[PDB]
This record gives structure tokens, C-alpha cells and sequence, in this order.
């Protein structure tokens, strides 16, 4: 997709993840590295020793290299192996988790599927929810999506949709405030 | 690959390095200078605690950071 990550950032983990995304997407593969990075994230939180190993800084470079090999020398894309070697050489191994997370983020941005959250005061009847799906479809009409619901507002009879990074307010509470403000400014 | 590779990593770690004593009570000096030492993995230590290095010289744990411990040495660096 133009060998260009979604975003460019100067942070340590951001810099490495962008290079990995570019390099990976360059040769052929991104999904393979995604599983590798996803595996590291799950392991970083599930295995206590692995977390202590990464954070450990008194460890020598050769020692870090041997332990990584013991983990696994295969089932990791060559880019991932080269990335680990570079991190060991640059003493950046401690930041390996963040990189992983960050990478998946970018990957999840490339994912077309998105989750839409609707906020309404009144409980949404199943029949009403089906109508809402029809409206969201007709609005997009070209992308499949998963819907989520949430009802604990102060607004009433209003719908507010959150879609990843966009917010659309159809709440009646907004209408109430707007009218009370404009009526005040009549300047009769 | 497998998730149970923790034991593999644990076994490799215990052998390859003749180190890793009881980290909860011991630590390693990351750096020393300007009358300050950056100890590592001296967990369970208390602020103001008195630590002792190999040579016997002592120090007090002033700053307790996430990754390291800032200890002021009560003697010549």
C-alpha cells in the first residue's frame, strides 16, 4: 500500500515500528509479523520471567542473544529476527513490547472492520435496533461494521454514535440547549 | 512455537548466566558517577534504607524508580 505506515512518529517505539511496518510490507508480508508481534505481547503479560528478562538491563548482549534463540529461532519472520538483533545491539530491547503493541495498532487501522458505539438514554428495543442498523448501513452502505450499545446518559431520546475517531451528536439534549440559548439572544 | 516456552527461557537463563541471585534483596550497579549509583533490581528496598556494596562501602537508597534505584554512596566513588 505504498510501503508507508499509517502515521509517522519520532518516538523510540514509533520509529522502530514504522521501519518494521515499511520493511515488512515491502518484501511481501505484514500478517506474518503481526502474529509474531501479537505472540510477544501475550507472552510479555502471561510469562513473568519473560517480562523480567526484557526489563532486565544488567544482562549482557551475548546473554540476551542466547536466551532469545532458546525461545525460538523459527516461526518468526526474518524481519522479526533482524529486529531483535538490532534491539540487542542498540540496548533497546526493553522497549520491544511497546513496539509490538504499536505495530498491531497500525495493523488494526488497516483493518476495514470498525466498531460503532451508540449512546441513548432509553433502552433500545430490538426492533428499534434493527432500524438503527438500517440507518447506519444506508449512511455507510459500503463497509461492514459491528455495533455496540451503551445506555447511561443524562441526555434523553437522543442518539450519539462513536465510530473509531468520529462523533455525531443527534441528541435532543443538544436541541434543548441550542434553543434556550438562541431564545436568550433574540435581542427584542 | 509454544506459550509454555517460559520454562525453556527459564532453564536457559539459569544456566547461561552465573548470576541472578535473590533479586528481591540483591541488585547490580548499572552505573556509578558524580556521587550517585544507578542500582538495578534492588526490589523490596525502602526509601532511606542502607545498602552495602561488594567492597563493604555503604549507601542509602534515595530515589526509588521503576527500572532502577538511585543510591548515594557514603564514601569515595
Amino acid at each position: 500500500p505504498g510501503d508507508k505506515p499509517p502515521a509517522i512518529e519520532d518516538s523510540i517505539h514509533g520509529k522502530y515500528a514504522g521501519v518494521l511496518f515499511s520493511s515488512a510490507s515491502s518484501n511481501k508480508s505484514l500478517n506474518k509479523v503481526a502474529e509474531d508481534m501479537k505472540y510477544f505481547n501475550q507472552l510479555y503479560k502471561e510469562s513473568e520471567v519473560f517480562k523480567s528478562f526484557l526489563n532486565n538491563v544488567s544482562l549482557k548482549r551475548n546473554q540476551q542473544r542466547d536466551i532469545i534463540s532458546a525461545l525460538g529461532k523459527t516461526n518468526f519472520n526474518p524481519a522479526t529476527n533482524n529486529l531483535l538483533e538490532t534491539l540487542i545491539e542498540n540496548k533497546r530491547l526493553d522497549s520491544l513490547p511497546k513496539i509490538a503493541e504499536k505495530y498491531m495498532d497500525y495493523y488494526r487501522i488497516l483493518n476495514k472492520q470498525e466498531s460503532i458505539t451508540i449512546i441513548s438514554a432509553q433502552e433500545l428495543t430490538a426492533a428499534e435496533k434493527q432500524k438503527v442498523e438500517q440507518g447506519l448501513k444506508k449512511g455507510n452502505a459500503n463497509v461492514q461494521f459491528t455495533v455496540v450499545y451503551q445506555v447511561d446518559p443524562a441526555i434523553l431520546g437522543g442518539l450519539q454514535m462513536y465510530s473509531g475517531n468520529n462523533f455525531l451528536d443527534c441528541s435532543l439534549l443538544s436541541r434543548v440547549n441550542k434553543l434556550k440559548t438562541e431564545i436568550a439572544k433574540i435581542s427584542f | 512455537l509454544s506459550t509454555g516456552e517460559a520454562s525453556v527461557v527459564l532453564a536457559e537463563k539459569i544456566k547461561g548466566i552465573t548470576q541472578q541471585n535473590d533479586i528481591t534483596e540483591y541488585g547490580t550497579v548499572i552505573s556509578i558517577g558524580d556521587g550517585i549509583a544507578r542500582v538495578f533490581g534492588l526490589t523490596k528496598v525502602q526509601a532511606g534504607e542502607m545498602v552495602e556494596f561488594k567492597s563493604g562501602i555503604r549507601g542509602m537508597a534515595l530515589n526509588l524508580e521503576t527500572d532502577n534505584v538511585g543510591v548515594v554512596v557514603l564514601g569515595n566513588d
